[PDB]
């Protein structure tokens, strides 16, 4: 016999052991799945498509634009994928069951106003300040894009990966005061110049995908607080 | 290959171990084609 | 960077797109479908057979019906009641009386990563026990066979008809566990996560799929009908999905925001 | 650039608003092998069930609120008559055979005006019941035009309210909280989908491949897609304009393989 | 010594275990078994044996032909295969013993009956349909061939393989309502015509045998109901 | 097909035959016999041994004969009865009284698939104890050798002879099992499931094969008679049949209607 | 080879494992020929 | 290497035994230079 002297953890059952088990049932030929088309290989395919945000109007996937100027964001929300915006966006209900992320949230909006109505919208990005901007004066020196409108109706807003570490924790536990990568701002600059006869109040939709160097890291429990 | 460590030695088979398909007769492809 | 969204197909894009930047590097593969459910989890805690049971009747019993309950793992992420395939789950809030407690059963861990409509993989069966010394054993019966229920006396001891089969009866040790892979087995071709057509086996229940599973574990005490014990003791079952594969792109569970 | 007149055997149909056809999950949908599960000779497609079958869809008043859907089963609105939407040669063919194996390709026509806001969320949804009541009756005619918009509630976001087994009287009835033919309303962009913006297009083009849990379903239960309206931004405008658009939608089945030739489905 | 660390299923029986165990009394020379002739290799060499069925007339393996026309099958049983006319065929109680199956049932007749009796008869096959075919005119669009009595006396109605999965239960457990995977039906097409002095009623022996892609799957325990 | 089954023989045929079809895929070889009976069952339930037993005297037994029974286990799927083979099978309905109540065995899952005559192969006995943290053993002794029935005092012990021999005394370790495959020992070329002609050990009993087994055996306790216990314990045997071979086709048991 | 997985390694012998018969000087066929 | 006198043989591999750096893109040195 060969003499073995076995480890201080024999006879431990780990959940995530790196290896397989005794066989019990096997030579099963199971029926082929060639048919079937669209095969996930990956579920960062999944977090690239672009899913329906929820904004404290009553939860609404929209923006309303209200006609009357005010010097501060039309809505903004912090960057940090445990923000109530992001829970039912597949780029948020992935990333909260796991513990990293590395990469660049896409905003997408879409303007489902009217075709007649012009206007221009400064999208922004602050990194995490002290306070958080308000002034249109102050997400202009932030990472902003002007958005015109005019035939087409999208804009993608990539919010970049500025982060002192290479994977940035996913959920706000403790602390990030409000503040852990800073906010996106989407502020309005001309108003909306709408044609007599046509609706107040347009209303972008906004979008929220995953970049194309979006990277997932360290799964964890999930939250099974769906189910109640 | 999946959550699978031991790249050395398959004890078992392929048909015992897995369950493969009988026959009948990375690089992340979008799952929608605009065409 | 100018877009339609209407489309429905949008190109995803970095830092560089619209702005000065870089892609930043791949960081790692653990959202891949083989690597991400290739990990075990709790299922459902099911009470050790004593004698030979009564499987469940089918839906709906009625009293006076004098079955067993509670003792049958039907292995699935989808909704269980009792022992059987279900398309509601639902605990109990209030579980004061009244008739029996149905055991009912759901992958907390699955759903909220199964985000698509169609899923095979194997199964990794490791039924931990929940009891100290427990000496049990570990039965099991693929997707379309049956439970066989009954006795044969052997030498004035009713030892029943679940110690025995072409299916794997798999002993424990006294105190040890059962861990074993069991093949994709039923007869579709893929397990539906979510499924919209009709099994026509009763009055037709829209969304019930009759053989979405990887069979129905048991655990029993390898003692004959004489010798049966007076406290009920429970055993747990975790899963692992081997070789997993994913079809058909979907929703997740719906988080409130209470 | 735009005009897209999409011919198939008698029934040529046409969009000057075209966004593209969104071909779902493959190059061309259209390609598919017979079922290996059946030894018969099925029953391929023939140029009387190769064309664009049309029926009428609810109108969308502005009393519509946001994520109040509607629901198109394929095929199971060739056989109950939803919208009007009659197979013909498709249906009579349907009913005689047990199997049936198609992929479909939808196009869902609601022409606003530059002075209209508003924005559908077209998607062919995979294997859902939001066709059916929650006391396991499927819906008839009647009662689609009387709710006219199928609201989103709790019970369709969280799936409290899918056809259920009831559990007899034996077993405490357990209080159901969830159920995995949900919606989530936020994330219906993952399925096939176009918006139906009231400024980019009247007209949508979604083409989807056979899939299910069997290399060919049943031909009387199966609602493997769901065409599914979904109102992303209510319908506004000042009063004046033509109030009340209409919806139709254009369903072609392209490939289909037939199996299990009997006489007609009396159930 | 080597340092082994042993899984979490050591020293388990298992009934079913695909290997070999420690030799007792080995180096044991047993007497050849080459002059018996007629060896099973495989138990498939057995079910295609057509094997005689049972009919509810007290169980006889012929259907008598009653000279009174009626428009409804003179007989018909499900194709299931733990319909109570298979329970004493090869393929049944060979099937019985196992949990799937796949292929060709082929039912096998013989027109016992005299010599000089002349007649037709449509055998038939329907697919489970939600009501079992009664007439002639029903049977006439299933999966039908018409049998003329003549010279030769046995015709093998091959009832095909159609089904919605590779392999078909073989046991009528829940539910199938009565409806697994349809009914074979034997019609009369023409009645019997008979020169006078010779015997009314003649008898139709039917068999059961398996297909050449008759294929069997996943051992199960059996019913040990027949020595009771 | 136009054919003529009282020839004898039918080419099994396909719907290609009478109708337009094709050929089915083959699905598995599970009805392949090295294959279908390679996998373990419960043969016997024998009480254990506890001295130096006389084996049970061969038919007609007289009463007043101090004999032991319910202890051999002779490895056969054919009906035993008190440790003898047997030509019927005989369980006992309304076992009141009478006499000693003989212990009979059968292979249930044998005959059910046992569609043939003649039948050789290997035996694979695990003798799995019925008993808490039992400690016992195995005998075995080939097909045509006998008991050894006595004791020899060691050291005041009355040491039985069934501790030592030239046949596998195999020792399980507490609360284990014993293990082991036993080659085809018997005199006869094959088993004879059933059997026509008459042994002549008797008055000539037909049917009676009486070299159709792979041996006997008996399990004990590894201590001295002085050491007896009073509480009979059992114990389980499990055989598989290693390289199993079977020729000439014959019937299949009757499933009666009723 | 039966219900054997372990495709790879025998320890004991033939003469020990199995059972070989003394010497004395797939493919279905038929158990009856019609002649 | 460390304290490590297992010279022969590593079951699991590089990867899953330590954690090895992902890319960007005896001989005792002084730890201050006089320039």
């Amino acid at each position: 016999p060969i003499p073995t002297a076995p480890r201080e953890n024999s006879l431990m059952f780990l959940s995530t052991l790196p290896d397989d088990t005794v066989p019990a049932y096997g030579n099963v030929r199971t029926p082929p799945v060639n048919y079937l088309p669209g095969e996930i290989t990956d579920l960062l395919q999944l977090a690239r498509i672009p899913t329906l945000m929820a904004f404290e109007r009553t939860y609404v996937p929209y923006v309303a634009v209200p006609t009357q100027f005010d010097d501060r964001p039309l809505i903004s929300f912090p960057i940090t994928l445990s923000d109530p915006v992001y829970q039912n966006t597949l780029v948020g209900a992935i990333s909260s069951n796991f513990a990293n992320y590395r990469g660049c949230i896409q905003i997408t909006l879409t303007f489902c106003g009217p075709m007649m109505a012009r206007g221009k919208f400064l999208l922004s990005y602050s990194p995490p300040n002290g306070t958080q901007p308000q002034t249109l004066s102050e997400a202009m020196q932030c990472t902003y894009s002007i958005w015109d409108i005019g035939l087409n109706s999208s804009w993608t807003f990539v919010v970049p990966y500025i982060s002192p570490s290479d994977y940035r924790e996913t959920r706000a536990i403790t602390n990030s005061v409000y503040s852990a990568d800073g906010w996106f701002s989407l502020h309005k600059l001309t108003k909306i110049t709408l044609p007599p006869d046509c609706p107040q109040s347009p209303c972008i939709l906004f979008f929220a995908s995953a970049g194309e160097d979006y990277t997932l890291r360290l799964p964890v429990d999930c939250n099974p607080s769906y189910v109640f | 290959r999946g959550n699978n460590g031991n790249m050395t030695f398959n004890y078992y088979a392929n048909t015992y171990q897995n369950s493969v398909d009988f026959s009948t007769s990375g690089i992340l492809n979008p799952l929608g084609y605009l065409k | 960077s100018t877009d339609n969204a209407e489309t429905g197909v949008i190109e995803a894009g970095n830092t560089d797109t619209d702005f000065s930047g870089e892609l930043a590097a791949p960081g790692s593969n653990h959202t891949n479908v083989k690597f991400l459910f290739d990990r075990s989890r709790l299922l459902n805690v099911i009470k050790v057979l004593e004698k030979d049971a009564v499987f469940p009747r089918p839906f709906p019993t009625q009293e006076g019906a004098q079955q067993d309950d509670g003792y049958f793992c039907l292995l699935t992420p989808r909704p269980t009641v009792a022992s059987r395939p279900a398309t509601r789950f639902g605990l109990y809030a209030n579980p004061s009386g009244s008739g029996v407690l149905a055991n009912t059963s759901l992958d907390f861990n699955f759903y909220s990563l199964a985000c698509f409509t169609y899923f095979r993989s194997d199964l990794e069966v490791t039924v931990v026990s929940l009891e100290p010394d427990l000496e049990f054993a570990v039965g099991w019966f693929p997707s379309g066979s049956e439970y066989q229920a009954s006795s044969f006396v052997y030498d004035q001891l009713h030892v029943p008809f679940h110690f025995t089969g072409r299916t794997p009866r798999a002993f424990a040790s006294k105190g040890g566990k059962v861990s074993f892979v069991l093949p994709w087995n039923s007869v579709s071709s893929v397990l539906p996560v979510r499924w919209g057509g009709a099994s026509k086996l009763s009055s037709a229940t829209r969304g019930l799929p009759a053989h979405a599973d990887w069979g129905t574990i048991y655990a029993f005490v390898p003692r004959p009908n004489e010798k049966k014990s007076t406290a009920v003791k429970h055993v747990a079952v975790y899963i692992r999905y081997k070789n997993a594969r994913a079809w058909c792109p979907s929703m997740l569970p719906f988080r409130s925001y209470k | 650039d735009r005009v897209t007149t999409q011919t198939a055997g008698n029934t040529a149909i046409n969009t000057q608003s075209s966004l593209g056809v969104l071909c779902a999950y493959v190059e061309d949908p259209t390609k598919s092998d017979p079922p290996s599960s059946s030894t018969d000779q099925p029953t391929t497609t023939f140029t009387a069930i190769d064309r664009w079958y049309t029926g009428r869809l609810n109108s969308w008043t502005k009393a519509v609120k946001t994520f109040s859907f509607q629901a198109v089963p394929l095929p199971g609105a060739f056989l109950s008559r939803q919208g009007g939407l009659n197979g013909g040669a498709f249906t009579a063919t349907l009913h005689r055979h047990f199997l049936m194996k198609c992929g479909w390709q939808v196009q869902v026509q609601c022409n606003l005006t530059q002075f209209h806001q508003g924005a559908l969320l077209v998607a062919m949804v995979p294997e859902t019941t939001l066709d059916v009541k929650p006391d396991g009756k499927a819906k008839s005619l009647q009662e689609l035009n009387e709710e006219q918009w199928v609201e989103m509630s709790d019970d369709y976001r969280t799936g409290k309210n899918m056809p259920f087994q009831s559990l007899g009287t034996y077993y405490r009835p357990p209080n159901w909280t969830w159920g995995p033919n949900f919606i989530n309303p936020y994330q219906v962009t993952v399925f096939p989908h176009q918006i139906l913006n009231a400024r980019t297009s009247t007209s949508v083009d979604i083409n989807v491949p056979y899939i299910g849990e069997t290399p060919t379903q049943s031909s009387e239960t199966q609602n493997s897609w769901t065409l599914l309206v979904m109102v992303l931004v209510p319908l506004d405008y000042k009063e004046g304009a033509t109030t009340d658009p209409e919806i139709t939608f254009s369903v072609r089945p392209t490939s289909p393989y037939f199996n299990g030739l009997r006489n007609r489905y009396t159930a």
